């Protein structure tokens, strides 16, 4: 899911697009 | 003491290296059907070491400004000029003699007799008056230096036509040393 | 002896041409195959090559720190590329005819020779006086406004791309509220603004 | 003093060999794990001494080289990290390999000499000296938790120092290296349970 | 061996000869002057080159 | 050889009355030369070329000279 | 172009081909073009000429040749040459008011009701433009 993040300023505010990757799935089992 | 060995020397007088040394330069033996001829075309070696002096000792402090360093800057395109005849002349070194030297450097004889005393006339002039000490130039007449001249003026003017087209079309002059026509009162 | 010269001109000594830490290359002593006369032009010759030299030790040496300064020679190193391009030429022109001297060498480097000199002190005004930060954007500046057109045409260059750092920062700032910067480079240090490291213009 | 007097173009093939990694070379005879010119080589020109200055740059690049393909050695002859490491270290030099290859071929098959095989190649003996300080950190280090914890955060410390090819490099040289963690990481969420190997994640439990 | 290096010095000489013709301005033409000029008159040589020219015309 | 010469050069210029014009014709230093062609150089400026030809003169040398230049010079 | 013909001969004589009998032959052209320029260069020191009077000894010393044919071509190119920088100023007289003439050579010259503003000179006429003198001013 990262990799395909890179197809669609680096590395500090570019990283901080993975989290909705990581984060999302979290909400889901703590909910 | 043969005649290829003072075309071996002449060539490096035409630079300011020095039997040919260095206001004439004095020679030291031969005959004097050479001497004289060896005093003559030396001549251009000593209208040459006084323009470098003249562009280095310049090309060392700033006090001079924007228009007095592109004048100086002008004076090294018309030397490359000169660098680059020497190396065909060098080349046929290895045939050259005293009287085809002169039908070769009887122009150069004059370029280097206009330059070496084109510096002389504007000697402390920094900024714009430098500007209009060599278009006191071009009333000479003469076609071929009026026409040399009247492009080194076309460098010379090309900052000062550039104050002007900045303090005409945006009033913003600035130049921290004063060359411009037009000073401003803090 | 010709591809021996090209090379002490790329930035590698040797017998003929010995390196002295402070003076800078210049030609040992005289030599019975060549002239006499000669020892004299290459002394000028080599005039170009401590530049070259002690341009490429400083741009390797990084040195005193901050993104302004590496950028700088990342961009010195651009201006510095016509210089090997046409030294690169020479050989090819030498390995045609072989009646080439070195006085058509000494004539092929003509720009360098009136380039070099003129962009040897705007470095040492930064080695000897340790300016930090966006200042060097200033003091790159000043000497930008020079009457020589080949300079005027050089450091504005350096000013081009050393301009691209911070167009880098400033766009980072001024649409992501964070500002990316850990040796107090831009001038932004509850906020505040900067003025003793403020560009001129 | 005696001297083999080796041709020109032979040295630009024993150069290319020095940039694949190659051992045992009639040139830069290694001693001590360090790439030392000979000492009796020489051209027709160049008097003796400027061969051995421009051969001592290129020795320089050469220890660059040999000491990583001395890493990926002791590494093929379960860390999941420097094995994970090497791939992309590895990968790199396949790509490099081949414009040196490439190379080669020009010269059997155009005049090419020594100062002009350099300046080719400067794109590239740029990229290598960042590897040289990237990885100089990755060697001089016990514990395998320490050793994998430390390497990974020098390349995202390193980067941000570099923030163009130098920086498409070492993105390339990041994914291939936290492909480890980012696998666990999903298989604990997803898969609930948290399997690791020599305890290489830093959840020591 | 020595024939061919004569043949390069016969090829180095004409692209000199054509570059100095070009300063002051056609190589087949030139290769058949430079030999007829070797041979052995230059001037009446030229004066014919003109009238072929001038009846081309 | 000569005559055969001729005829190839009339027929690269281009018949048979030319040819015979140019045979009748036919039945009809060196640094005074350069000397000539510099001054030539000099009234068609321009100085650059001048220097050119010096060092390409030279060159000739290093790699019959005089009727050479003398025909070029005529063609201007 | 004297420089140059001393050139050839010494080419020559280093093959021993000049024998002094030869020079009195190849030097004959340039014996009656130097023997022109030592009668100007002395007939233009003898009356002091500056401005017109010396152009008007350039249009007499090139009539008084009037059938010689080698001294003809000779002075005609010195009076086409001598006389631009003339004709220079009296292209800005009569297409324009302004003279320039720095040194006091033209033929008109200025002062500071309009009958003395600007006199005829009368030293300084070509002695071929003596004819249309006044439709000039």
């Amino acid at each position: 899911v990262h990799d395909p993040l890179l197809a669609i300023t680096f590395e500090l505010t570019l990283r901080s697009c993975l989290y909705p990757h990581i984060d999302k799935q979290y909400l889901d089992c703590c909910g | 003491i043969t005649e290829a060995a003072l075309v071996r020397d002449i060539l490096y007088v035409f630079q300011g290296i020095d039997n040919i040394k260095m206001n004439c330069y004095k020679v030291e033996n031969l005959s004097r059907s050479l001497r004289d001829t060896a005093v003559r075309l030396s001549e251009l070696g000593w209208l040459h070491n006084k323009i470098r002096r003249y562009t280095d000792q310049r090309s060392l402090d700033r006090s001079f400004g924007l228009v007095g360093q592109s004048f100086c800057a002008a004076l090294h395109q018309e030397l490359r000029e000169y660098y680059r005849l020497l190396s065909v002349l060098h080349s046929q070194l290895q045939s050259l003699t005293l009287r085809r030297l002169l039908v070769w450097t009887y122009d150069p004889k004059i370029r280097l007799k206009t330059l070496a005393a084109l510096v002389d006339h504007c000697q402390g002039r920094k900024g714009g008056e430098l500007a209009s000490a060599v278009h006191a130039y071009t009333k000479t007449g003469d076609p071929y230096m009026r026409s040399l001249v009247q492009h080194i003026l076309s460098l010379v003017s090309h900052p000062v036509l550039s104050f002007l087209y900045r303090w005409i079309y945006d009033g913003e002059l600035e130049d921290t040393y004063h060359e411009f026509f037009v000073a401003s009162d803090p | 002896m010709i591809h021996e010269l090209l090379l002490a001109l790329s930035g590698y000594p040797g017998s003929i041409f010995t390196w002295n830490k402070r003076s800078g290359l210049q030609v040992s002593q005289d030599f019975p195959f060549l002239h006499p006369s000669e020892t004299s032009v290459l002394n000028r010759l080599c005039r170009l090559g401590t530049d070259y030299i002690r341009f490429t030790e400083f741009i390797e040496q990084y040195t005193l720190h901050g993104i302004y300064l590496r950028a700088f020679c990342t961009g010195l190193d651009s201006v510095l590329q016509p210089y090997r391009q046409a030294l690169l030429d020479l050989e090819q022109e030498f390995l045609g005819d072989p009646h080439l001297s070195i006085s058509h060498v000494n004539y092929f480097l003509d720009q360098f020779q009136l380039l070099f000199p003129s962009v040897m002190v705007v470095v040492e005004q930064i080695k000897s006086q340790k300016i930090h930060g966006c200042q060097i954007l200033e003091t790159v500046y000043k000497h930008s406004c020079g009457g020589l057109p080949p300079v005027r045409s050089a450091l504005e260059k350096i000013l081009a791309v050393c301009h691209g750092v911070m167009y880098k920062q400033l766009s980072a700032w001024m649409l992501h509220g964070l500002l990316l910067d850990q040796h107090e480079e831009f001038f932004i240090k509850q906020f505040s603004l900067r003025v003793e490291i403020l560009p001129s213009y | 003093d005696d001297r083999v007097l080796v041709t020109e173009t032979q040295v630009i093939r024993e150069t290319l060999w020095l940039l694949s990694g190659v051992k045992k070379l009639f040139i830069f005879q290694l001693i001590d794990g360090k790439v030392t010119v000979r000492n009796n080589i020489i051209v027709t020109h160049l008097t003796h001494s400027c061969l051995r200055s421009v051969l001592e740059q290129i020795a320089a690049y050469g220890q660059v080289v040999f000491r990583l393909q001395e890493f990926i050695d002791e590494v093929m002859g379960p860390f999941r990290t420097y094995q994970a490491f090497m791939w992309a270290l590895y990968k790199y030099f396949i790509s490099f390999k081949e414009e040196l290859a490439e190379i080669e071929k020009c010269i059997i098959n155009t005049t090419i000499t020594l100062a002009i095989v350099v300046d080719k190649l400067a794109p590239r003996l740029s990229q290598l000296k960042v590897l040289h300080k990237v990885f100089s950190t990755g060697v001089a280090e016990t514990r395998n938790v320490v050793r994998a914890s430390h390497l990974l955060n020098t390349l995202y410390k390193a980067i941000l120092e570099y923030d163009e090819q130098t920086v498409s490099l070492l993105f390339s040289l990041w994914v291939e290296t936290v492909r480890p963690y980012l696998q666990t990481v999903d298989e604990w969420i997803v898969h609930g349970h948290l399997w690791d190997g020599a305890r290489e994640f830093i959840i020591q439990r | 061996a020595a024939a061919a290096a004569n043949l390069n010095a016969v090829r180095e000489t004409m692209d000199v000869l054509l570059e100095i013709s070009r300063i002051l301005n056609d190589m087949e033409t030139l290769s058949i002057c430079v030999r007829l000029c070797e041979q052995g008159n230059p001037e009446a040589l030229s004066s014919v080159i003109k009238e072929l020219r001038k009846a081309t015309e | 050889s000569p005559n055969v010469l001729l005829q190839n050069l009339c027929c690269r210029i281009l018949v048979a009355q030319q040819f015979q014009y140019a045979v009748r014709v036919i039945g009809s230093d060196e640094f005074l030369v350069a000397e000539k062609i510099k001054k030539e150089l000099i009234r068609q400026r321009r100085e650059a070329d001048a220097a050119l030809f010096s060092e390409l003169h030279r060159k000739l040398h290093s790699q019959n000279k005089w009727s050479i230049l003398y025909l070029l010079l005529s063609l201007s | 172009e004297h420089l140059i013909l001393v050139s050839q001969l010494e080419q020559l004589h280093r093959q021993g081909l000049l024998s002094l009998q030869k020079l009195w032959f190849y030097i004959q052209p340039a014996m009656r073009t130097m023997d022109i320029l030592a009668s100007l260069a002395t007939s233009v020191d003898k009356g002091e000429c500056l401005g017109g009077s010396t152009l008007s000894l350039l249009h007499d010393r090139s009539f008084s040749y009037t059938g010689d044919s080698q001294a003809q071509e000779l002075c005609l190119y010195l009076t086409k040459a001598a006389s631009a920088p003339y004709f220079e100023v009296l292209e800005k007289w009569i297409y324009r008011g302004i003279i320039h003439d720095p040194y006091s050579e033209f033929m008109v010259e200025e002062h500071e009701y309009w009958d003395q503003r600007y006199t005829i000179v009368q030293q300084q006429i070509p002695s071929f433009l003596q004819k249309m003198a006044d439709k000039i001013l």
